[PDB]
RNA sequence: UAUCUGGUUGAUCCUGCCAGUAGUCAUAUGCUUGUCUCAAAGAUUAAGCCAUGCAUGUCUAAGUAUAAGCAAUUUAUACAGUGAAACUGCGAAUGGCUCAUUAAAUCAGUUAUCGUUUAUUUGAUAGUUCCUUUACUACAUGGUAUAACUGUGGUAAUUCUAGAGCUAAUACAUGCUUAAAAUCUCGACCCUUUGGAAGAGAUGUAUUUAUUAGAUAAAAAAUCAAUGUCUUCGGACUCUUUGAUGAUUCAUAAUAACUUUUCGAAUCGCAUGGCCUUGUGCUGGCGAUGGUUCAUUCAAAUUUCUGCCCUAUCAACUUUCGAUGGUAGGAUAGUGGCCUACCAUGGUUUCAACGGGUAACGGGGAAUAAGGGUUCGAUUCCGGAGAGGGAGCCUGAGAAACGGCUACCA
RNA sequence: GGACUUUUACUUUGAAAAAAUUAGAGUGUUCAAAGCAGGCGUAUUGCUCGAAUAUAUUAGCAUGGAAUAAUAGAAUAGGACG
RNA sequence: GCCCGUCGCUAGUACCGAUUGAAUGGCUUAGUGAGGCCUCAGGAUCUGGGA
């Protein structure tokens, strides 16, 4: 039951060292590699089933394949992707786009659509404009404590001037 | 100890970030850089006057003087560039009510701004590990050599 | 990982193991307080022991100094408090004299004796005992 | 060992804290801070240990999070926020204004304050430096950093701080004969005025105080900090005024005071 | 990995110490960048807390300064021609700080001609007024003039690639120009 | 709390040991054993080996919900309650255990960091991001590729997982922006003077290098090269600005550039209001999570002075293969023979080096009570070290981690 | 602020100084070993004392002392003051 | 009277000693050398020179 590696060559097992991100494993815990068997990528009489793919529909139907088409779960989320899985331009407005999956309750028959994120919004505007705002308002209040600190030099020194001529 | 050469190495000896510009005509060739390491530290004519390198030394260069200051007699200059000094001291046994000669020997660069000799008590400075074993340099002759050109020959 | 919780004894034996003489004056004691162990009499001369120590090394230290008139008259009243020092001979060279008797004068069993309520140290016992 | 440690033994636990040897093992280990560890009062021995207003620690919790506590100003969630010398714990309700300033025997005191001294803080400065962009600042013992404090306040002073806002509204110079409240070593919590300071070049410059009692004794520079002027302090100090009586002195006027 | 602790490496007396615990990773050491000239190839690493050190193996530019003329300009490295510490460098071609390089002139060239209107070795309005204003400044120094006609100038490296994957330096001037040459040649 | 007694002789006085005597937070064992409280306890020998169970996980209004989940009601046709799974984030470096190693090591007291790293807490801190700069750059917000899931599977077997098909973000990867001004270099033109100019670019922070300012030890002049501001056109310059430390090439700033370019909010929760030229315009409340730099706090790492048991049936030791120093680099978080090159011949020792032994972790402390001492400390607190033995390392702020991985040995 | 200073031992006071332990104060855990409590009233709406002190030495620091014991100084004058 | 040594018995202890005897533990020459890390290459696939 071991698994193919793609890419290893060799039509027999051997051990390697495995990461995050890679093929017959799954880190428990992070940055952890564990070393662990793997079958090669090169079919052999020892394979108990071969993985395969179609690419090219033949001259006939295959029973439980051509014959059956089964739909794709989830719909798209994203702001955007609702716009590419429809080609709608940033105009339209996704909100009437997004898919509804319909549900019974028994004698309730209910309706649940996602959650677009990325979202335009009126709120998320709000946002921005504040950012911006406090940084600006921020940068003023900053070259005025900053100015009055000038003053408190300014005339701290006519004011040893003001000593530098009593005596 | 240094003494001749100056440029002796090879890599060119220079203070750092001491730029003397060749265009500017000068009278005085390098522009010599020192400071006081304070605590009351005469830094001596020597340094100032002098044209030695020596990164490690205490007026002249980057290392800097805080911690234990210390006292002993020379007792090893056979180093280059440094000392090694002996604090002899008497240590107390409570059960006898007495004590016993002891000591340690500290070893301590030496600044080519001073000229030391066995027998010279110095009074040394602690720095930061200037080396494996150093932990400390030489800040102060309170010595001279003991009177050796009373030493003289014949009437 | 706790604080130590703190014990000591409360007790101390004699040196010598069969001093007739000293066997006599001890049973005396019990006989007299009505005890039932040498060890109650063990138990007081040991008290007794460390408050005249308490007292010697006080009493080398200089008259009228701090540690001495501080502790000096701590010890003193605490003393009176239980009555067994003197009123008079309130001034510790008699906290040096002293002597176990005068510790036994003051045990509960001696005092629900002493003014009558019990006509024996043992019925002075049983009944402290029985609640 | 690793790293950071976590948790605090009871009996490692500072003492000024008069935390109590069994029922347990363990002591608050104080959040780090405005304050050092070891100089510190966390809020769950204060609200618990000396206002006896919770019992469990989980109820100190329970209080907390309620928002009604808050230092400086601020509200403070921590169970064991390290609170500190000169902070000002306050009570939203029971209209309740604290400061946290020693006793005499060294240990934080429960000192109750008015609604008004409540809106500012005391704080000896600790470093001025030149920060980034050629704005210069002061930082106090208490940890605060603000911006453009006046050219004659530098190390070893203390200013008076609005709580309110960030900023200093007065300082105090360290010279010859101000009032100092001493924070550390045996002397800590004592309190006199200054006779003169030990120069020293290298470590430790030591300061000589005197209070009014004409008692004397020296501590640490480090640990000297000034609070006003003789008579005139500039914070109501907690009663008996940090001028430590003799053991016997202490006894006589407990066992003078006795007449039910 | 490698060590930089002092517990192994015997006593100043000379005793031989026992191992007391087991390498910890703060006295740890790594290996060296040993970078080499040409096509740019940089590896970060993940140093104590955060904190990424730059490696740099193969290096061909990097930013020269003529201190005399108080500007900076990034030229190719041309080669190492000597090194204080160790030969191999020079010979493999290796940069280190304190390498003594070679690098292209072309640039400081471009710079001086056009600010000094004089142009070394051997019609604006504005500019003549100021390149007029310059000279009896213009002197340069014949050690500085003579290595433009071969189009490349001695410079000692003086950042530390394998620190910070930056191959800098400034030219080499004056005095401490004179003492490479006389290594330069006397060696050659 | 300053005490001795029995035993050599025919008897005697001595020397002198054996014996007695008493304590032991000092173990075992025997016999005996009723009550309150207190409560040490697989250290010693075997840091020998271990069945099985448990000892690290964690969610707020506030990162991610189309559960083909529960709930239904109560306004919600994008979402909205509640919420498994999973992703993301944080923690797992604390704690607890043990005393094998360790004899100038650890550890204690006392120092140093002007020799560094520091998640976090607390306090400060960011108008500069684009581009030959009128036919413009998503800002009303740019990219996919994945878990969970669905379905198809493989193995005797595990916290094994494979092929297929989906889909999120505070995961991954991108990428716009904002005032006034001042100073710099270029310089189209005009004109000879003593000379001046429209307008063109550049200038956040961080990185790397080079250069400069960072004065002050009491006062004055002349001249060279550049070149500032004010003319009562020979001339003058008059007020002239300076932080800290015992001490710095310090803090901080300035010039020329450098960068596979660090940071500069494409985030979330509650409220919904002002404001007219009625655009769903332009604004705008409270606080979360972030974010660079500095400070602070919890830290760490090294580090100065002095101090260890027995041993000479250990006297010379140290440099094979760094031993002691110098120069340069490299490496590090950073000093340093830490490592490498080159060069030198140093370093320690009867004041006991070096080697050996320890049935040796160090300390606070414990037992014995005239005093001086003697003996003990695996073990409730602090420090250190380890996880069967060694080494290696990944993650991370922090491990050379073992209830993490990798290898060898058992 | 400048300009310079023969070295030490001893002893005094003082700083800096963990807690539990120890010595020791206060408090009737019913006593006690302990513990750091507790004590008063209007016991219906709070009053209040506490949680000391000492030891803590050898080394380092800081200060007073100038006996005792060392060290150094001026003789080929290369002496001392101006 | 005391008393010394060989010689003889029983029992116990330590020594010397062929076996170039044995065992444990600590270092360590030379040879062989796992593994991760760094590094020169590599390029199953997968995109805009990089992965
Ligand atoms: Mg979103
Ligand atoms: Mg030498
Ligand atoms: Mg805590
Ligand atoms: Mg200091
Ligand atoms: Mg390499
Ligand atoms: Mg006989
Ligand atoms: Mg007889
Ligand atoms: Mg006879
Ligand atoms: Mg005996
Ligand atoms: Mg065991
Ligand atoms: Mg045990
Ligand atoms: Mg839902
Ligand atoms: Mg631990
Ligand atoms: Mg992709
Ligand atoms: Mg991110
Ligand atoms: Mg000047
Ligand atoms: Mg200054
Ligand atoms: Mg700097
Ligand atoms: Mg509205
Ligand atoms: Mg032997
Ligand atoms: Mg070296
Ligand atoms: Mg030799
Ligand atoms: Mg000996
Ligand atoms: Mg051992
Ligand atoms: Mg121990
Ligand atoms: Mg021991
Ligand atoms: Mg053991
Ligand atoms: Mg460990
Ligand atoms: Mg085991
Ligand atoms: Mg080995
Ligand atoms: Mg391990
Ligand atoms: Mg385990
Ligand atoms: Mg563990
Ligand atoms: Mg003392
Ligand atoms: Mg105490």
């Amino acid at each position: 039951g071991f698994p193919m590696k793609q890419g290893v060559l060799l039509p027999t097992r051997i051990k390697l060292l495995l990461t995050k991100n890679v093929s017959c494993y799954r880190p428990r815990r992070d940055g952890e590699r564990k070393r662990k068997s793997v079958r090669g990528a090169i079919v052999g009489p020892d394979l108990a089933v071969l993985a395969l793919v179609i690419v090219k529909k033949g001259e006939q139907e295959l029973e439980g394949l051509t014959d059956t088409t089964v739909p794709k779960r989830l719909g798209p989320k994203r702001a955007n992707n609702i716009r590419k899985f429809f080609g709608l331009s940033k105009e339209d407005d996704v909100r009437d786009f997004v898919i509804r999956r319909e549900v019974t309750k028994g004698e309730k028959t209910y309706t649940k659509a996602p959650k677009i994120q990325r979202l335009v919004t009126p709120q998320r505007l709000q946002r921005k404009r504040h950012q911006r705002a406090l940084k600006v308002r921020n940068a003023q209040a900053q070259r005025e404590a900053a100015a009055e600190y000038a003053q408190l030099l300014a005339k701290r020194l006519s004011e040893r001037k003001a000593e530098k001529a009593e005596i | 100890s240094t003494e001749l050469t100056v440029q002796s190495e090879r890599a060119f000896q220079k203070q750092p970030h001491i730029f003397n510009n060749p265009k500017v005509k000068t009278s005085k060739r390098t522009k010599r850089w020192y400071k006081n390491a304070g605590l009351g530290f005469k830094t001596p004519k020597t340094a100032i006057e002098g044209s030695y390198i020596d990164k490690k030394c205490p007026f002249t260069g980057l290392v800097s003087i805080r911690g234990k200051i210390l006292t002993g007699t020379v007792v090893s200059t056979k180093m280059h560039r440094t000392i090694v000094i002996r604090r002899a001291y008497l240590h107390y046994i409570p059960k006898y009510n007495r004590y016993e000669k002891r000591h340690k020997n500290v070893p301590v660069h030496v600044s080519p701004a001073f000229r030391v000799q066995v027998g010279d008590i110095v009074t040394v400075g602690q720095c930061r590990p200037i080396s494996k074993t150093v932990r400390f340099n030489v800040v102060k002759v309170s010595a001279a050599a003991a009177k050796a050109n009373k030493q003289f020959a014949k009437f | 990982p706790r604080a130590p919780r703190t014990y000591s004894k409360t007790y101390s034996t004699p040196k010598r193991p069969y001093e007739s003489s000293r066997l006599d004056a001890e049973l005396k004691l019990a006989g007299e307080f009505g005890l039932k162990n040498k060890k109650e009499i063990y138990r007081i001369s040991f008290q007794l022991s460390k408050i005249r120590r308490a007292a010697r090394d006080l009493l080398t230290r200089d008259e009228k100094d701090p540690k001495r008139l501080f502790e000096g008259n701590a010890l003193i009243r605490r003393l009176v408090r239980v009555g067994v020092l003197s009123e008079d001979k309130k001034k510790l060279d008699y906290v040096l004299a002293l002597k176990v008797e005068d510790f036994l004068e003051r045990r509960l069993q001696t005092q629900v004796y002493k003014l009558g309520l019990a006509k024996s140290v043992h019925h002075a016992r049983v009944l402290i005992t029985q609640r | 060992a690793r790293g950071p440690k976590k948790h605090l033994k009871r009996l490692a636990a500072p003492h000024h804290w008069l935390l109590d040897k069994l029922s347990g093992c363990y002591a608050p280990r104080p959040s780090a801070g405005p304050h050092k560890l070891r100089e510190s009062l966390p809020l769950i021995v204060f609200l618990r240990n000396r206002l006896k207003y919770a019992l469990n620690g989980r109820e100190v919790k329970a209080i907390l999070m309620q928002r009604h506590v808050k230092v400086d100003g601020k509200v403070r969630t921590d169970t064991t926020y390290p609170a500190g010398f000169m902070d000002v714990i306050t009570l939203d309700a029971t209209n309740e204004n604290f400061r946290l300033v020693y006793d005499v025997k060294g240990r934080f005191a429960v000192h109750r304050i008015t609604d008004e001294e409540a809106s500012y803080k005391l704080g000896k400065v600790k470093k001025v430096q030149l920060g980034k962009k050629g704005v210069p600042y002061v930082v106090t013992h208490d940890g605060r950093t603000i911006r453009y404090p006046d050219p004659n306040i530098k190390v070893n002073d203390t200013v008076k701080i609005d709580l309110a806002s960030g900023k200093i509204t007065d300082f105090i110079k360290f010279d010859a004969g101000k009032l100092v409240y001493v924070t550390g070593g045996r002397n800590l919590g004592r309190i006199g005025t200054i006779v003169h300071k030990e120069r020293h070049d290298g470590g430790f410059d030591l300061v000589h105080i005197k209070d009014s009692l004409d008692n004397t004794f020296v501590t640490r520079l480090n640990n000297v900090f000034v609070i006003g002027e003789q008579g005139k302090p500039y914070i109501s100090l907690p009663k008996g005024k940090g001028i430590k009586l003799s053991i016997a002195e202490e006894r006589d006027r407990r066992r003078a005071q006795q007449g039910l | 990995g490698i060590s930089r602790d002092s517990r192994h490496k015997r006593s100043a007396t000379g005793a031989k110490r026992a191992q007391f615990r087991k390498k910890r990773k703060f006295e740890l050491g790594r290996q060296p960048a040993n970078t080499k000239i040409g096509a740019k190839r940089i590896h970060s690493v993940r140093t104590r807390g955060g904190n990424k050190k730059y490696r740099a193996l193969r290096i061909e530019t990097g930013n020269f300064s003529w201190a005399s003329e108080g500007i900076s300009k990034k030229t190719r490295i041309a080669g190492v021609v000597y090194h204080p510490s160790n030969n191999e460098l020079v010979r493999t071609n290796t940069l280190t700080k304190a390498a003594i390089v070679q690098i292209d002139a072309t640039p400081f060239r471009q710079w001086f001609e056009a600010h000094y209107g004089q142009t070394l070795g051997k019609k604006s309005k504005n500019a003549e007024r100021k390149w007029a204003a310059r000279a009896a400044s213009a002197k340069i120094e014949s050690s500085v003039e003579s290595q433009f006609s071969a189009g490349r100038l001695y410079a000692c490296i003086s950042s530390r690639p394998g620190q910070s994957g930056r191959c800098d330096g400034y030219i080499l001037e004056g005095e401490e120009l004179a003492f490479y040459l006389r290594r330069l040649t006397a060696k050659k």
